[PDB]
């Protein structure tokens, strides 16, 4: 009883993926459900549309031929399919509402198109040594680095320390992303209390915590 | 449904189109080729926020509500949906509506443009109906 | 089909103050849209049919203009009014604008730089990546150089900024020197100066043994 999409997808070049949108809740055969595009840096591109009840589509011109829409009436699902994939469709679809008695979009499903492979992180503690005062705050962090595809959840000392944390964006390199994320006490917790950063990379089942030791 | 044509000129025979106003036949047939290649389904969107809807392309501006159109008249007082069915009749009666508001077969682009001062009734030159 | 241009790009106000964003059409259109996307969330429609407020726009937005033209204009800037602005022309195939950013205002804040060393761990790997984080400053302007031993610079950083805080309004950028672990033992000194408006001369912190 919502605008549901499908998880993120991560995909060859040259093959096809669809992503579902769970519209629940009204009389679905009644109303169009839009599909837009939307690259970071560029932001969004309308794809197209679908009627539910009479399959009627319309699409913009530069997605006629890369996307086909369907949607099956008994689960009240509607599904767009890319078609040849390439790096260039990497991105999150949204599929949205847009007449005169509602205009929910859903979330998104990120995709990402590539040929890499699935690459576990490496955590590296980050800390000072060196303690020259900048005042009495310590600032110590997690660098996780050489993973394929995003996301990460750093989290820090298992989540009690929200305050004063700073997890900064994956930056990709080498087909591969790097990140960073900051904690910040008192100079009187480290090293007396200890701090953990807790990185999850989903996509490899990786958990693992490291420790700030001096 | 892409309908084809003496399928489609039969059931329009059928729904009085035949001299309504003074169109023929030929006229009422020859727009459905060229405004939706006869398929029941086909929609088309315009530059004002505005959809066409199926086999006769009616606009939901004036013509039929679909909710999302602004100076929505909806003059034939029918969801939009309602002219996206395989069984032509909610589209001929908007159809009718249509050509009695003063201007004929006029209101549609690629009638007036395709069908217009031609020989319509080849539409169903060796046509049963 | 129409091309949306908007001005500006960035762009910053104070709580109290009016905003102005506008969208400028190559060719005439009947109605324009706007949507606004906070930061990790889909977009929402914010105005629609030039100037109907969708379904929770507090009264504070309104929205004008024709043809060419048309605007969002917000009077009084309130906290939660910062995020991304779009404007869409909905015709028979929609396109949308660049958009325009809202960040809010605040006095400019100097940055807390620090410096880590490559990790032991790292180095049994064979790399070396040098950290160095720029917590919280205003403006979001900020130049970052590195000297490997006395002067130098590098062509391999990798630079990452945040979004401005909220429960501030600050910004917080990572610099990282990755070298290869005997191109790092080939030195000695490495140094982060950063270049704010809020100082005359660079805030630098540096370290030096790579070797003993």
């Amino acid at each position: 009883v919502q605008l549901q999409q499908s998880g993120a997808e991560l995909m060859k070049p040259g093959a096809s993926v669809k992503i579902s949108c769970k519209a629940s809740g009204y009389t679905f055969s009644d109303y169009w459900i839009e599909w837009v595009k939307q690259r970071p840096g560029h932001g969004l591109e309308w794809i197209g549309e679908i009627l539910p009840g009479s399959g009627s589509t319309n699409y913009h011109e530069r997605f006629k031929g890369k996307a086909t829409f369907t949607a099956d009436t008994s689960s009240s699902t509607a599904y767009m399919q890319l078609n040849s994939l390439t790096s260039e469709d990497s991105g999150v679809y949204y599929c949205l509402h847009g007449n005169y008695d509602f205009d929910g979009w859903g979330q998104g499903t990120t995709l990402t198109v590539s040929s890499a492979k699935t690459t576990p992180p490496s955590v590296y503690p980050l800390a000072p040594g060196s303690a020259a005062q900048t005042n009495s705050m310590v600032t110590l962090g997690c660098l996780v680095k050489g993973y394929f595809p995003e996301p990460v959840t750093v989290t820090w000392n298992s989540g009690s320390l929200s305050s004063g944390v700073h997890t900064f964006p994956a930056v990709l390199q080498s087909d591969l992303y790097t990140l960073s994320s900051s904690v910040t006490v008192p100079s009187s917790p480290r090293p007396s209390e200890t701090v953990t950063c807790n990185v999850a990379h989903p996509a490899s089942s990786t958990k693992v915590d490291k420790k700030i030791v001096p | 449904k892409v309908f084809g044509r003496c399928e489609l000129a039969a059931a329009m025979k059928r729904h009085g189109l035949d001299n309504y106003r003074g169109y023929s036949l030929g006229n009422w047939v020859c727009a459905a080729k060229f405004e939706s290649n006869f398929n029941s389904q086909a929609t088309n969107r315009n530059t004002d926020g505005s959809t066409d809807y199926g086999v006769l392309q009616i606009n939901s501006r004036w013509w039929c509500n679909d909710g999302k159109t602004p100076g929505s008249r909806n003059l034939c007082n029918i969801p939009c949906s309602a002219l996206l069915s395989s069984d032509i009749t909610a589209t001929v009666n908007c159809a009718k509506k249509i050509v009695s508001d003063g201007n004929g077969m006029n209101a549609w682009v690629a009638w007036r443009n395709r069908c217009k001062g031609t020989d319509v009734q080849a539409w169903i030159r060796g046509c049963r109906l | 089909d129409i091309v949306l241009t908007q001005s500006p790009a960035i762009m910053s106000a104070s709580p109290g103050e009016k905003v102005t964003m506008t969208c400028s059409a190559s060719s005439s259109v009947n109605y324009m849209y706007w949507y606004q996307q906070k930061s990790g969330t889909s977009p929402k429609r914010w105005i629609y049919d030039t100037s109907k407020l969708a379904s929770g726009v507090p009264v504070r937005f309104s929205g004008s203009g024709s043809g060419t033209s048309y605007s969002l204009t917000i009077s009084s800037m309130e906290t939660e009014d910062a995020a991304t602005y779009y404007c869409q022309q909905w015709g028979r195939n929609p396109t949308f604008g660049g958009g325009t950013k809202l960040e809010i205002k605040r006095a400019d804040a100097a940055p807390t730089v620090s410096i880590f060393p490559p990790s032991s761990e790292q180095l049994t790997s064979g790399g070396a990546s040098v950290v160095c984080f720029l917590n919280n400053f205003y403006p979001k302007d900020i130049n970052v150089k590195w000297k490997i031993d006395g002067s130098e610079r590098q062509n391999g950083v990798l630079n990452s900024w945040t979004d401005q805080d909220s429960k501030d309004s600050t910004y917080s950028m990572s610099s990282t020197l990755t070298l290869t672990k005997d191109e790092y033992e080939r030195h000695n000194s490495y140094t982060c100066e950063a270049t704010h408006k809020t100082s005359t001369s660079p805030i630098v912190k540096s370290f030096n043994r790579n070797e003993c």
